């Protein structure tokens, strides 16, 4: 489909950002959009044959580029707090139906002093649930992380499982009165009673945090919140 | 009312993008008959005065006119996205933009102006500035309609949404003659008559 | 060709490579409805009736003409870089109304079979280039895929008869000077 | 936008989901498009139409002959069809793509055997911390209670155990006061 990189991005004031997008094979009309809760889907600019056919009403700091293989790029200069958004890429055959990509979640902050990795913990199912419904439910808890750029996945015996899993759709703000509040996310894994009561089964809640890079600068006394994988585990027990 | 549209130029198959000149044309033509009862959309892809690929609503698919655009017509038929809107443009573009012609163009009437002036003997009945370019101009000589000695130039399109024609008459001046010039035009409920008398 | 009660040209997309120039216009029964200024991004209707009831977004032209620039470089490479044959134009000068020696009138210079659409029209009054009161229409399409352009000159008839229409084109060896007086 | 939609729309899982849309000001040259999107994710193209009723294998779309309104129809609404569905118009002439309010569709699941219970779980790394879990409750239950001081409650969550086609709702709540009680407000 429509390839769009990078997926997540965390920047500060004054920096610049270059976004890329590979369209559908056979398409050569790449459209750019900015999706914000306070402005909706705003058109940016459209590139077709290495030229800017259509253009919105955005400042000169929002520029674009396109190459011969229809892959388009977009650059922003002198980022502001209002520039943080989900930048979408719409691939079109020419003027026909547009197909959007995954989008690049951009975040602009005054500084990196409030970037935290999640503290992931796994909660074993109580013996009272296993005796009543004959089903064990593990609860994973990731709290105290910013931004919400995070991905959770369960692993059983080193294999990522999807059957019987569930994750909260949107993270929860621990201080809703503050806009810089650390987020929190929960997810559940439900298995049979006999499967949890087998010591050979190994349950692990993996959490992928997209934060700072190894090339960014860090000054705070806290450990650098680089892109890492925080995961807690819980072995099955048979009592 | 709402914004109008035009013909959609289908994309070519290449791997992206006196003095000499290379000209590329594209005409979104449409042929209405009996109002909006027989609309026909025919888009023409022309390269240097040579039409190499065309679409026809009566056909339903693209076709190559010259051996220059089989690669374009066969590719424009393969893409379902292109053929979907190209077929639908007869309703999207033509059958829609024709409805504005009723409000504007097809209701436009302009009364012509008729003047008879000799040239020294040739008489010239000059019908000028009219629309919609449908007229019947006749030369008479005292209740008898002249024909053999009448020159009729073709309709002259002035380019400013008006038309012009000149109907001439060779004659022999006989005392008592009256040369009337009938002009029949849709904007005129009754025809305009201009006469030139024989005297002296 | 095709017989019909009315023929509309809702495309007339043009783009040549001599000078990177284009033209978008809609035509109904041979006459031009409007033309899109590809530089100022404006729709210029040729009738006041259209300016009060019609509507057209000039972005469609810029979106459409950009496809011609792609297809032009396309078919050039498929046609072994085949140039355009310079057809010989022909000029016919006449008046919009019967000219009287006192009441002003409009002089019309019609140039037919213009291909490629790279032509100039300049009025010559007594050997001098008449500049005040000169207007010309955009290129108008023809069935044989050529063009024809019409020029105008607002004047007042008098004893001066030198009213030529200088037309320079590649199909002509020397510039044509066609002057006609009723 | 030139369209209008109802933002509050939910239906039962498996049954048809008729998402309406009114566009009285649409012209004969404007298509009707339908996009859905999970927030924080790229929008997904569904189906588009101009005249007549068209059917993609994802969903169907009907348009009235007078063109005043159109409805998006989902045959069997599943759990994955719970995004925000947008109804937009387009000239299909290289123009922009403008979204409106949309329709937040929620697919209420089917709970054949509801058994609401308030469980309490213990952390494996430290028995001091704990969380509580409300599960096997009704699908049509407003589980979102107001958060107090250091008392957090999450939204619902539907687990689909494909090994035994068993589905049930669930919601996690925790606190930092470590004096967990997790009190249990009537069910009907
Ligand atoms: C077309 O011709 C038929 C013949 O009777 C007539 O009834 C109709 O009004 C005409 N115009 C249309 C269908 O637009
Ligand atoms: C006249 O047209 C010719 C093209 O044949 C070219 O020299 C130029 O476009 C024009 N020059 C002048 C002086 O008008």
């Amino acid at each position: 489909g429509v390839t769009q990189t990078p997926r997540y991005l965390i920047k500060t004031r004054g920096q610049q950002v270059t976004l890329s997008c590979s369209p559908i094979s056979g398409h050569r009309s790449v459209s750019w959009y900015q999706q914000t809760p306070g402005q909706g889907l705003q058109f940016l600019f459209e590139y077709f044959s290495e030229t800017q056919r259509n253009k919105g009403n955005f400042p000169g700091r929002f520029s674009g580029r396109q190459f011969s293989n229809s892959r388009s790029e977009m650059n922003v200069s002198t980022l502001e707090l209002g520039d943080s958004a989900l930048y979408l890429c719409a691939s079109s055959l020419e003027r026909e139906t547009q197909y959007f990509g995954p989008g690049t979640r951009l975040l602009v902050l005054e500084d990196l002093k409030n970037v935290f990795p999640p503290e992931v913990a796994v909660f074993e199912p109580s013996e009272a649930e296993i005796s009543h419904t004959q089903k064990a439910t593990l609860v994973c808890l990731a709290t105290g992380f910013f931004p919400d750029h995070v991905e959770l996945s369960w692993w059983v015996n080193g294999k990522e499982v999807h059957s019987g899993v569930c994750t909260d759709p949107q993270p929860l703000k621990e201080q809703p009165a503050l806009n810089d509040s650390r987020y929190a996310l929960s997810s559940r894994l439900r298995v049979s009673a006999t499967f949890w009561q087998n010591p050979r089964n190994h349950f692990r809640c993996q959490v992928q945090f997209y934060g700072l890079s190894e090339n960014d600068e860090w000054t705070q006394d806290r450990a650098k919140p680089v892109t890492q994988i925080v995961s807690a585990e819980a072995w099955g027990r048979a009592d | 009312g709402q914004v109008e549209l035009g013909g959609g130029n289908a994309v070519e198959v290449c791997k992206g993008s006196s003095p000499e000149d290379f000209v590329y044309q594209f005409k979104g033509m449409c042929y209405f008959t009996n109002g909006t009862e027989r609309v026909r959309l025919v888009t023409r892809y022309i390269y240097n005065r040579e039409e190499y690929a065309r679409f026809d609503s009566d056909v339903g698919v693209y076709r190559a006119v010259t051996p220059l655009g089989p690669p374009a017509a066969e590719y424009w038929n393969s893409q379902k996205e292109v053929l979907e809107r190209t077929r639908a443009e007869l309703d999207t573009v033509c059958r829609h933009n024709y409805q504005l012609e009723l409000r504007t163009t097809l209701q436009r009437r302009v009364e012509p102006t008729v003047t008879i002036s000799p040239s020294r003997n040739l008489l010239v009945c000059s019908v000028t500035d009219f629309y919609p370019a449908q007229i019947k101009v006749r030369w008479f000589r005292n209740d008898q309609e002249e024909t053999t000695g009448v020159v009729s130039t073709p309709l002259i399109r002035n380019g400013d949404w008006t038309f012009q024609i000149l109907v001439m008459l060779e004659m022999t001046p006989q005392r008592g003659d009256v040369y009337t010039c009938h002009v029949e035009h849709p904007s005129l409920q009754n025809p305009i008559i201009v006469e030139w008398r024989a005297q002296s | 060709d095709i017989v019909a009660d009315h023929v509309a040209s809702y495309g007339v997309n043009l783009y040549q490579s001599y000078g990177p120039s284009g033209q978008y216009s809609h035509e109904f029964d041979g006459d031009e409805e409007f033309y899109v200024d590809l530089e100022r991004k404006e729709t210029v209707w040729q009738l006041p009736l259209f300016r009060r009831f019609r509507r057209f977004d000039p972005q469609f032209a810029l979106t459409n003409i950009a496809v011609l620039k792609h297809n032009l470089n396309c078919v050039i490479k498929r046609s072994n870089s085949t140039a355009a044959t310079n057809e010989v134009p022909e000029v016919t000068v006449f008046s919009k109304s019967p000219v009287t020696l006192g009441q002003p009138n409009t002089l019309i210079c019609l140039v037919d079979n213009i291909f490629p659409p790279v032509v100039n029209i300049t009025w010559l009054s007594n050997g001098h280039s008449v500049t005040e009161g000169v207007s010309e229409t955009s290129f108008l399409s023809k069935s044989d895929h050529s063009f024809f352009k019409i020029s105008y000159l607002t004047f007042l008839p008098s004893a001066d008869e030198i009213y030529d229409c200088k037309v320079e084109h590649w199909g002509l060896d020397e510039p044509l000077l066609k002057h006609w007086e009723p | 936008m030139k369209t209008t939609q109802p933002p509050s729309m939910d239906c039962a899982e498996g049954r048809a989901a008729n998402l309406p849309c009114n566009h009285s000001t649409i012209s004969g040259n404007e298509y009707v498009y339908w996009y859905r999107q999970i927030h924080s994710q790229g929008p997904q193209y569904i189906i588009h139409g101009l005249k007549n009723n068209e059917t993609n294998e994802m969903a169907s779309l009907i348009i009235t002959e007078d063109r005043k309104s159109s409805t998006l129809i989902l045959p069997h609404a599943t759990l994955r069809d719970t995004a925000v569905y947008y109804c937009i118009v387009s000239h299909n002439a290289g123009n922009m793509l403008t979204f409106g309010g949309g329709t937040r569709l929620m697919v209420k699941p089917h709970i054949q055997n509801p058994d609401p219970a308030v469980y309490q779980l213990r952390d494996s790394k430290s028995s001091d911390k704990s969380v509580c879990l409300f599960t096997d409750f009704d699908s049509q239950t407003n589980v979102s209670q107001s958060k107090d001081s250091d008392v957090y409650i999450t939204d619902k969550c539907v687990l689909d155990m494909r090994s035994m086609d068993f589905k049930s709702n669930s919601a996690v709540a925790w606190s930092n006061k470590s004096d967990f009680a997790c009190a249990n407000f009537p069910s009907p």
